[PDB]
């Protein structure tokens, strides 16, 4: 009766949208991106600043 | 007799261009359908019968 199945929770699979009962999926979503944080500057100022 | 021979004839005058280019048929052959992505997913979704 057209069960949905699902991903066997293969990463390859579910990236690709390889399903197992009916109803291929399009694709996954899209919840964000995640990048790495910007290092801080330890101040300049305790060493001697002459602009050449 | 100051024949024709006499005159030089200066810049000969362009009549006509010519440039050859098929008629190109390919937006009426084929459906065309812009895609947002580097990869373009087409549905194919199918009635079918208790024997598939």
């Amino acid at each position: 009766a057209e069960i949905g199945g699902d991903h066997g929770y293969n990463a390859t699979n579910i990236a690709a949208g390889q399903t197992s009962g009916a109803v291929t999926q399009i694709g996954p979503a899209v919840m964000g991106m995640v990048r790495r944080a910007i290092p801080n500057l330890i101040a300049f100022d305790i060493c001697g600043v002459q602009p050449m | 007799s100051t024949t024709t021979n006499s005159n030089s004839i200066g810049r000969p005058n362009l009549v006509a261009l010519t440039r050859a280019t098929t008629k190109l048929i390919y937006s009426d052959i084929v459906a065309t359908q812009r895609t947002n992505q580097p990869v373009a997913a087409f549905y194919g979704i199918k009635y079918l019968n208790p024997d598939n």
